[PDB]
C-alpha cells in the first residue's frame, strides 16, 4: 500500500470517529490522545521534575491546544503536579529546590524569597507556600513570611543580636527605632524581642517611649539632674532653657516630675515657693508701713514684664478686705495710706496758693513727687501723677470753697442772711416801677412809644438786671461792690458759670433787652426772678396809690429845688402829664418838646407857651417852677 | 375718387388671389405627374424583379436537375450489418452492478484493465461507476495512483484502528509496513 | 493532406477503438501471446521486436518453432491489429500512471535531503551554543573547564593561607577599637563587670589558630563553622558600632553632649568622626575580604559535600547534553549523505523511461502513418 | 566636645598654676575666668541669671552668716560659723548705713523660715540691694553641708556690660580639679545664652595678680 | 481501402444501429440518402449527428468525417 491513500484511509476512519488521532505538525506521523500524555509524564520525570508546554510543543511535535487539554488532564490524573506559569512542576522538583535552599541558607544564614524567585523563575507565592509546606521537616529554620518571606536560621538570629547589642551601646541620644531598622536592615519583632531581653538582662539601659523613639538611661538622668539642680540652686525655670536641652512641652516635664512640690506656671516660667513667701512678705509690709514696694528687683531678671504682673496679681489675692491698695507700672504696689499722705502734703501749699489767688500741669506734680520722693523708676512717677491729678484737684475745688466761706462767712454770710431781706425789698421797688412805664409806653404815639420804650429799657431793666446778677455772682464772688458795676461782658462771664437750669432763666432776661418790646421783658424777668428765688410781689392798688404819690411828690420837690434850666422844664412837663393823667413816666432828655406838645391838650395856653419858649433855647424861668406849686 | 380706391383695391386682390391659384393647380398637377411616372419605374422594377424571379426559378430548378442526375453515380455501396439497441434495464443495471461487486469482492485488487475488460466499459466509464459508488459508499477501498483498486472490508479498517490506537506514535511509513501487514491482498 | 493528425496522449485508446480497428476483450488475447512468449524466452535465436526476431530468426533458423511460435504471434498480433492496441495502451499507461510516479519520487528524495540538512545545520548551532554556555557557567565558578571535580577540590585545597592574612591583619589595628567599645559599655551602660568580644579579644594577640586552645575540629578558628560565624558576629557589632558612634558625632556637641562625658575616661574623651571613620574602615575592610572570600565558595567546599557533588552534575550535565547534541547532528549528516547517495543512484532510471517513452511514441506515429498513408501524427 | 579642648585646659592651667615666669605670692591667689560677650543687646535682649555649684570651693575665705533663731544659734554656737540673733537686728533702727556694713562684713548669709519672712519687717530693702539676700535653712538639714554648699557656688548675672567674671578656683589645687570646674563653668555660661557659642568671644583664665592666659 | 459509418437511429425505442462500407472519397451525401432510404424518414429534416449531440457538415469526403468525429454516428 502506498502513503497518500493510507492518510485517506486514516481521514475516513476520523470521519467515521472509529479512531481518535491528532496530527503531528510535521505530517509524517500520527500521536493518540492517550500517548500526548505518556510522553508528555516521561519528560516531566526525565528533565527533573519540571516542564514547560512550549518545550513540550517542541518535543512531542503536535500543536499547543493538545498539550493544554493533556496538561488539565495530568494534573488530576497525578495529584503531585501543578501548573504555574504554563509550566508542570513536581514535587520531586520542589524537593530538591529546598535541599538546596537549606544549603544556601546553612551557608550565607539567609535568603530572600525574591532573590529565589528571581535564580528560579517561579512565582512568590507558589515559592511561599512551597517552602513553608515542608519548612523544618527538610529546610532547618523559620519563616518571617511578612518582611520579604526572608527565612533565617538559628546562626541569624545570633548575628541580630549581636548587630543589635552594638548599636545600641553607641545611642547617647533620642533617635528615632523605624530609621534604624530601615538603614541598618533589622526585622521589628526580632529587634523589640532582643531589646527587651537586653533591657530586662540590664546589659541595654533605656526605654522606648511612644510603644518610635529609644531614650537612654544616661540621657534622661543628664536631663534630669541638670533641672533638677537648676530649681534647687535658682528656685525656678524658665521653659526655653529647657527648651535646649530637649524638652519641648515644659508645662507637662514640671509637672510630671514636680508634683509633690508647690509650684505656679507663669507664661514662659515656672516660679517654686519662696519666691512668692518673699514677694508677699514685702508687699505686707507695704501695707502695713503705709508705703510701696516695687517687687521688680525681688525676682530673678530673665522673668518678663508679663510673667511678673501674673505672680503679683496671684500675689494679691490674698489681701481682699485689706487696704485697697492699688498697682502701678503693674510691679509696683503703693498702699492707700501713702496716696492720702502725698494728698495732704499737696494740700498744704494748695491752700496757700488758693488763699493767695482768692490744678498746675502735671509737670508740676511730678516735680513735687521727686522732690518728696526718691528713688522711684519715672513711669512711676508718672502714673502717681496721673492718678493723682483727679482727687488733688478736687481738694483744690474744697479748699477754695472753704477759703472763700472763711473769707465770707461774715460777708456772704450777712449777704444770705441779712442783704437778701433787702435785695428782694429793692428789686420789688424796681419791678412795681416799670409798671407804670409800661403805662406809659401804651399810652404815647409809635414813634414817640419807639423812644420811651428804648430809654427805659436803656436805664431801668439794667437797672434791675444788674442786681439779679450781683446776686449769683455772689456765689462765684467776682461780683462788684457797686449793682452799677455789671456790664454785658461780665454778664456773659457770669453767665459763664452758672447752672443751665437757671441759666436758660437768665439767658432770656439778658436777651430780653435786646428786644424791643417790654411785656416779653416782663414776662422773663418773673421766670429769672422765681428761678433764683426773688419773690417779686406786685404791689397792690394801695401800693401803686402809694408808688404814684411818691413819684409827684419826688418830682415837685426836684423841680422846685434843682437849678437846671432844661431839668426844670423837662420834670414840670413830665409832671403836668402825670396829674392830667395819674400815671407815671419816664423819659429820655432827647423827647422832652415831644410831650409838652401833647401836653397842651391838657393845660392852658399861658403855661404851655412859657415851657415851649423855654425849650426853645431867668425870671421867665422863675414863672416855670411856680406854676407846678400853683397847679 | 375714394369708391375709386376701393374698385382698385379689389382689382389688385384679385391679382394676389389669381396668380397663387395657378400656382397651386401646376404644383399639384406636375408633382402627380412625377409621382405617376415614379410608379412606372416602380412598374419597370417589377418587371425587373419578376425577369429575376423566373430566371431563379430557372436556377433552382438546373440545381434540382443537377442533383437529380448527380445520385445516378452513387447507388454503389455495401451495407456491412445491422444492430439495435436492446436493453440497459434498471433491473439489468443491478445485475450489472451487483455481479460487478462480487467479481471485486473475489478479486479484491484490480489494475483497471482487467477491471475494464471484464466489467466491459472504457477505463473511464469504470473509473466514474467506482468512484460514484465510492463516494455514496456502498466499499470502502483505495485506488493507487500507480492506477489500481483494493478493496477494504470494515473488519480490516477496525484493525487498522486498533493498530493506531494501540501503537501510540505511528509514521506514515509505519502505517504502510502495518497496512501490508494486516491488509490481505 | 498535411491536417495533422494530433490527439491528446490518454485519448489514444479511446480514439483508436472508437475508430474500430482495435476493440474490447483483447486482453485475453495478449494473455495468451504472453503465454506463449514463455515458449519464445525459453527459446532465443513485442510486435517492432517480433519483426527484429524475424530478422534474425530467418538468418539463425519452419522444422523448428522458434519462428513459427512469432509467425503465429504475428498472425493474431496484425488480427484487428490488436498489436496496435496493445502497444498503444503500453505508451499510454507508462506516459500517464509512470512519469508522475517516478517525479514525485525523485522530488520526495530531493525534499528529504533538503530536511535533513536544514536539521543538521540546526543542531550544530545548537551544539555551539550549549559549549558556549557551559564555558561561561565554569568561567562564573572560576574553573578551568577541564574535569569539574579536580578543579573544584583542588580550589578548596588551596584555601588555607589568605585567612592567615585576615588573622594577622585582625591581630593588629583591633587594639584601639576593642578598648574603645569596653570603656563604652562599660560607661554608657553601666555593665563594667563584663568582658565583650571575647573572641576578638583572642585573635588580639593570642593567636588566629588552634579551635583546641580556644576550647581549652582541629582546624583553624575560621575552618570551623560556628566560631567563624562568632567572629563575623562580633566583626560586624563592632563595626556598626563605631559606624553609629561616627553618625553621632557629625552634629555639632550640645549642652548635654559635653555634660555626659564629663567623668568619662580618658579613651572615650576627645573622639572625632575622623577618628572613627578610620576605624571604620579597617572594619570594613575586614569584614569585606571575609565575605568576599565566602561568596567564592571556598567554605562550601570542605563543609557539606553535597555542594560540590550538586555543582559537579550541573557541568556534567551542560556538557553532555552538548556532547549528545554533536553525537545526534553527526548521526544526521550521515542519514542525509546516505539518502543523497540513494537519489543519486536511483536518478537515472527516468531518463531510461522517457527516451523508451520518446523511441515508442516515434514508432506509434510512424505506424499509424504508414496505415493512414504516411500523415503526420503526433499526441499531446 | 565644646570648642575648648582637653588639650587647650590643660595647658592653660598648667600655665596659670606652675609656670616659668610667675611670681610667688605671700597669699592664696585666686583664679577667675573672665568672658566677653558677642551679638548682645542688653537694652533689648533677655537678661540671663543662675548660679551653679562647683565640686571644688573656688575661695576658701568665703563668709557665711546664719541669721538664724535660738535653735540654729545654739546650734551654730557648737561650730565656729558666726550668727545673729533676732535681737541684734532689731538693734539696727533699719539705717541704710549699718545694713549696708553688714552687707558687706560677710559674702553669703543664711536664714532660718521663721527669721526669713521677717527680713523686711526687720531689715529693709537693703540686704536685697547688695544683692545678698539670705537662703533658707530648714532644721532637716546639716549646717556644715550647707554652710559647704553655698561656698562652692557662682552666680552668672547680666546687668549692662558684655564684660563677666567669676571664680574658679585657687593656685593650691591639684590641677585637674581646676580643669572640672572651668569645664563647669564654661558648659553652664553656655547654656545660660540664646545662641550656643556665637554669643562668645573671647575666654581667659587668670590668676590673681598674674599673666592672661586665652582659651577661646 | 474502405470506411463503414455506424449509424444508429434516435427516434425509435429499439435504436436501429447499422454499418455499410463506402470508400473513403465518397461525400457524405451519399451516406445520408442511404441511411434516409434504409430508414424510411425524410433526409430534408435531418441533422445527422454523432454520439455527443453536434452538427457535421455534410458536403465532405467520407474520410474526413471518419476523421474527425468519429465512427460512431447516430441520425435524429
Amino acid at each position: 500500500l502506498s502513503e497518500r491513500n493510507c492518510i485517506e484511509i486514516v481521514n475516513k476512519l476520523i470521519a467515521q470517529k472509529q479512531l481518535e488521532v491528532v496530527h503531528t505538525l510535521d505530517g509524517k506521523e500520527y500521536i493518540t490522545p492517550a500517548q500526548i500524555s505518556k510522553e508528555m509524564r516521561d519528560e516531566l520525570h526525565v528533565r527533573g521534575g519540571r516542564v514547560n508546554i512550549v518545550d513540550l510543543q517542541q518535543v512531542i511535535n503536535v500543536d499547543l491546544i493538545h498539550i493544554e487539554n493533556r496538561i488539565g488532564d495530568i494534573i488530576k490524573s497525578e495529584k503531585h503536579v501543578q501548573l504555574v506559569l504554563g509550566q508542570l512542576i513536581d514535587e520531586n522538583y520542589l524537593d530538591r529546590l529546598a535541599e538546596e535552599v537549606n544549603d544556601k541558607l546553612q551557608e550565607s544564614g539567609q535568603v530572600t524569597i525574591s532573590e529565589l524567585c528571581k535564580t528560579y523563575d517561579l512565582p512568590g507565592n507558589f515559592l511561599t507556600q512551597a517552602l513553608t509546606q515542608r519548612l523544618g521537616r527538610i529546610i532547618s529554620g523559620h519563616i518571617d513570611l511578612d518582611n520579604r518571606g526572608v527565612i533565617f536560621t538559628e546562626a541569624f538570629v545570633a548575628r541580630h543580636k549581636a548587630r543589635i547589642r552594638g548599636l545600641f551601646s553607641a545611642i547617647t541620644r533620642p533617635t528615632a527605632v523605624n530609621s534604624l531598622i530601615s538603614k541598618y536592615g533589622f526585622q521589628e519583632q526580632l529587634l523589640y524581642s532582643v531589646l527587651e531581653e537586653l533591657v530586662n538582662s540590664g546589659r541595654l539601659r533605656g526605654t522606648v517611649v511612644g510603644g518610635a523613639v529609644f531614650v537612654p538611661d544616661i540621657y534622661s538622668r543628664t536631663q534630669s539632674t541638670w533641672v533638677d539642680s537648676f530649681f534647687r540652686q535658682n528656685g525656678y525655670l524658665e521653659f526655653d532653657a529647657l527648651s535646649r536641652l530637649g524638652i519641648p512641652d515644659a508645662v507637662s516635664y514640671i509637672k510630671k516630675r514636680y508634683k509633690t512640690t508647690q509650684l505656679l506656671f507663669l507664661k514662659a516660667a515656672c516660679v517654686g515657693q519662696g519666691l512668692v513667701d518673699q514677694v508677699e512678705a514685702s508687699v505686707e509690709e507695704a501695707i502695713s508701713s503705709g508705703t510701696w514696694v516695687d517687687i521688680a528687683p525681688l525676682l530673678p531678671t530673665s522673668l518678663s514684664v508679663e510673667d511678673a504682673a501674673i505672680l503679683l496679681q496671684q500675689v494679691m489675692r490674698a489681701f481682699s478686705k485689706q487696704a485697697s491698695t492699688v498697682v502701678f507700672s503693674d510691679t509696683v504696689v503703693v498702699s492707700e495710706k501713702f496716696i492720702n499722705d502725698c494728698t495732704e502734703l499737696f494740700r498744704e501749699l494748695m491752700h496757700q496758693k488758693a488763699e493767695k489767688e482768692m490744678f498746675m500741669f502735671q509737670d508740676e506734680i511730678e516735680d513735687f513727687l521727686r522732690k518728696h520722693i526718691q528713688d522711684a523708676p519715672e513711669e512711676f512717677i508718672s502714673e502717681l501723677a496721673e492718678y493723682l491729678i483727679k482727687p488733688l484737684n478736687k481738694t483744690y475745688l474744697e479748699v477754695v470753697r472753704s477759703v472763700f466761706m472763711s473769707s465770707t462767712t461774715s460777708a456772704s454770710g450777712t449777704g444770705r442772711k441779712r442783704t437778701i431781706k433787702d435785695l428782694q425789698e429793692e428789686v420789688s421797688n424796681l419791678y412795681n416801677n416799670i409798671r407804670l412805664f409800661e403805662k406809659g409806653m401804651k399810652f404815647f404815639a409809635d414813634d414817640t412809644q419807639a423812644a420811651l420804650t428804648k430809654h427805659l429799657l436803656k436805664s431801668v431793666c439794667t437797672d434791675i438786671t444788674n442786681l439779679i446778677f450781683n446776686f449769683l455772682a455772689s456765689d462765684l464772688m467776682m461780683a462788684v461792690d457797686d449793682p452799677a458795676a455789671i456790664t454785658s461782658e461780665i454778664r456773659k462771664k457770669i453767665l459763664s458759670k452758672l447752672s443751665e437750669e437757671t441759666k436758660v432763666a437768665l439767658t432770656k432776661l439778658h436777651n430780653s433787652l435786646n428786644e424791643k418790646s417790654i411785656e416779653d421783658f416782663i414776662s422773663c424777668l418773673d421766670s429769672a426772678a422765681e428761678a433764683c428765688d426773688i419773690m417779686v410781689k406786685r404791689g397792690d392798688k394801695k401800693r401803686e396809690r402809694q408808688i404814684l404819690f411818691q413819684h409827684r411828690q419826688a418830682l415837685a420837690e426836684q423841680l422846685k429845688v434843682t437849678e437846671d434850666p432844661a431839668l426844670i422844664l423837662h420834670l414840670t412837663s413830665v409832671l403836668l402829664f402825670q396829674f392830667s393823667t395819674h400815671s407815671m413816666l419816664h423819659a429820655p432828655g432827647r423827647c422832652v418838646p415831644q410831650i409838652i406838645a401833647f401836653l397842651n391838650s391838657k393845660i392852658p395856653e399861658d403855661q404851655h407857651a412859657l415851657l415851649v419858649k423855654y425849650q426853645g433855647l431867668q425870671e421867665l424861668s422863675s414863672s416855670i417852677k411856680d406854676l407846678v406849686l400853683k397847679s | 375718387k375714394k369708391l375709386r380706391k376701393l374698385e382698385e383695391k379689389q382689382a389688385r386682390k384679385a391679382q394676389r388671389e389669381a396668380e397663387e391659384a395657378e400656382r397651386e393647380e401646376r404644383k399639384r398637377l406636375e408633382s402627380q405627374r412625377e409621382a405617376e411616372w415614379k410608379k412606372e419605374e416602380e412598374r419597370l422594377r417589377l418587371e425587373e424583379e419578376q425577369k429575376e424571379e423566373e430566371e431563379r426559378k430557372a436556377r433552382e430548378e438546373q440545381a434540382q436537375r443537377e442533383h437529380e442526375e448527380y445520385l445516378k453515380l452513387k447507388e454503389a455501396f455495401v451495407v456491412e450489418e445491422e444492430g439495435v439497441g436492446e436493453t440497459m434495464t434498471e433491473e439489468q443495471s443491478q445485475s450489472f452492478l451487483t455481479e460487478f461487486i462480487n467479481y471485486i469482492k473475489q478479486s479484491k485488487v484490480v489494475l483497471l484493465e482487467d477491471l475494464a475488460s471484464q466489467v466491459g466499459l472504457r477505463t473511464q466509464d469504470t473509473i466514474n461507476r467506482i468512484q460514484d459508488l465510492l463516494a455514496e459508499g456502498t466499499i470502502t477501498g483505495v485506488i493507487d495512483d500507480r492506477g489500481k483498486f483494493i478493496y477494504i472490508t470494515p473488519e480490516e479498517l477496525a484493525a487498522v484502528a486498533n493498530f493506531i490506537r494501540q501503537r501510540g506514535r505511528v509514521s506514515i511509513a509505519e502505517l504502510a509496513q502495518a497496512s501490508n501487514s494486516l491488509i490481505a491482498w | 493532406q498535411h491536417v495533422p493528425i494530433d490527439i491528446q496522449t490518454s485519448k489514444l485508446l479511446d480514439w483508436l477503438v472508437d475508430r474500430r480497428h482495435c476493440s474490447l476483450k483483447w486482453q485475453s488475447l495478449v494473455l495468451t501471446i504472453r503465454e506463449k512468449i514463455n515458449a519464445a524466452i525459453q527459446d532465443m535465436p513485442h510486435y517492432f521486436h517480433c519483426l527484429r526476431i524475424l530478422d534474425l530468426l530467418k538468418g539463425t533458423e519452419y522444422s523448428s518453432q522458434r519462428m513459427k511460435d512469432w509467425q503465429e504471434i504475428i498472425a493474431l498480433y496484425e488480427k484487428d491489429n490488436t498489436y496496435l492496441v496493445e502497444l498503444s495502451s503500453l505508451l499510454v499507461r507508462n506516459v500517464n500512471y509512470e512519469i508522475p510516479s517516478l517525479k514525485k519520487q525523485i522530488a520526495k528524495c530531493q525534499q528529504l535531503q533538503q530536511e535533513y540538512s536544514r536539521k543538521e545545520e540546526e543542531c550544530q548551532a545548537g551544539a555551539a551554543e550549549m559549549r558556549e554556555q557551559f564555558y561561561h557557567s565554569c568561567k562564573q565558578y572560576g574553573i578551568t573547564g577541564e574535569n569539574v571535580r579536580g578543579e573544584l577540590l583542588a580550589l578548596v585545597k588551596d584555601l588555607p593561607s589568605q585567612l592567615a592574612e585576615i588573622g594577622a591583619a585582625a591581630q593588629q589595628s583591633l587594639g584601639e577599637a576593642i578598648d574603645v567599645y569596653q570603656a563604652s559599655v562599660g560607661f554608657v551602660c553601666e555593665s563594667p563587670t563584663e568582658q565583650v568580644l571575647p573572641m576578638l579579644r583572642f585573635v588580639q594577640k593570642r593567636g588566629n589558630s588552634t579551635v583546641y586552645e580556644w576550647r581549652t575540629d582541629a582546624l583553624t578558628l575560621l575552618e570551623y563553622t560556628e566560631t567563624r560565624n562568632q567572629f563575623l558576629d562580633e566583626l560586624m557589632e563592632l563595626e556598626i558600632f563605631l559606624a553609629q558612634r561616627a553618625v553621632e558625632l557629625s552634629e555639632e556637641a550640645d549642652v548635654l553632649s559635653v555634660s555626659q562625658f564629663q567623668l568619662a575616661p580618658a579613651i572615650l574623651q576627645g573622639q572625632t568622626k575622623e577618628k572613627m571613620v578610620t576605624m571604620v574602615s579597617v572594619l570594613e575592610d575586614l569584614i569585606g575580604k571575609l565575605t568576599s572570600l565566602q561568596l567564592q565558595h571556598l567554605f562550601m567546599i570542605l563543609a557539606s559535600p553535597r555542594y560540590v557533588d550538586r555543582v559537579t552534575e550541573f557541568l556534567q550535565q551542560k556538557l553532555k547534553q552538548s556532547q549528545l547534541l554533536a553525537l545526534k547532528k553527526e548521526l544526521m549528516v550521515q542519514k542525509q549523505q546516505e539518502a543523497l547517495e540513494e537519489q543519486a543512484a536511483l536518478e537515472p532510471k527516468l531518463d531510461l523511461l522517457l527516451e523508451k517513452t520518446k523511441e515508442l511514441q516515434k514508432l506509434i506515429e510512424a505506424d499509424i502513418s504508414k496505415r493512414y498513408s504516411g500523415r503526420p501524427v503526433n499526441l499531446m | 566636645s565644646s570648642k575648648v579642648s582637653r588639650d587647650t585646659l590643660y595647658e592653660a592651667v598648667r600655665e596659670v598654676l606652675h609656670g616659668n615666669q610667675r611670681k610667688r605670692r605671700k597669699f592664696l591667689e585666686t583664679v577667675e575666668l573672665q568672658i566677653s560677650l558677642k551679638n548682645y543687646d542688653p537694652q533689648k535682649d533677655k537678661r540671663f541669671s543662675g548660679t551653679v555649684r562647683l565640686k571644688s570651693t573656688p575661695r576658701p575665705k568665703f563668709s557665711v552668716c546664719v541669721l538664724g533663731d535660738q535653735q540654729h544659734c545654739d546650734e551654730a554656737k557648737a561650730v565656729d560659723i558666726p550668727h545673729m540673733d533676732i535681737e541684734a537686728l532689731k538693734k539696727l533702727n533699719k539705717n541704710k548705713k549699718l545694713v549696708k556694713k553688714l552687707a558687706k562684713k560677710y559674702d553669703a548669709f543664711l536664714a532660718s523660715e521663721s527669721l526669713i519672712k521677717q527680713i523686711p519687717r526687720i531689715l529693709g530693702p537693703g540686704l536685697n540691694k547688695a544683692g545678698k539676700f539670705p537662703s533658707l535653712l530648714t532644721h532637716n538639714e546639716n549646717m556644715v553641708a550647707k554652710v559647704d554648699e553655698v561656698k562652692s557656688t557662682i552666680k552668672f548675672q547680666m546687668k549692662k556690660v558684655l564684660c563677666l567674671a567669676v571664680a574658679v578656683g585657687h593656685v593650691k589645687m591639684t590641677d585637674d580639679e581646676l580643669v572640672y570646674n572651668i569645664h563647669l563653668a564654661v558648659n553652664f555660661l553656655v547654656s545660660l545664652l540664646k545662641k550656643n557659642w556665637q554669643n562668645v568671644r573671647a575666654l581667659y583664665i587668670k590668676s590673681t595678680m598674674g599673666k592672661p592666659q586665652r582659651l577661646y | 481501402s474502405k470506411v463503414s459509418f455506424k449509424i444508429t437511429l434516435t427516434s425509435d425505442p429499439r435504436l436501429p444501429y447499422k454499418v455499410l462500407s463506402v470508400p473513403e472519397s465518397t461525400p457524405f451525401t451519399a451516406v445520408l440518402k442511404f441511411a434516409a432510404e434504409e430508414f424510411k424518414v425524410p433526409a430534408a429534416t435531418s441533422a445527422i449527428i454523432t454520439n455527443d449531440g453536434i452538427g457535421i457538415n455534410p458536403a465532405q469526403t467520407a474520410g474526413n468525417v471518419f476523421l474527425k468525429h468519429g465512427s460512431e454516428l447516430r441520425i435524429i
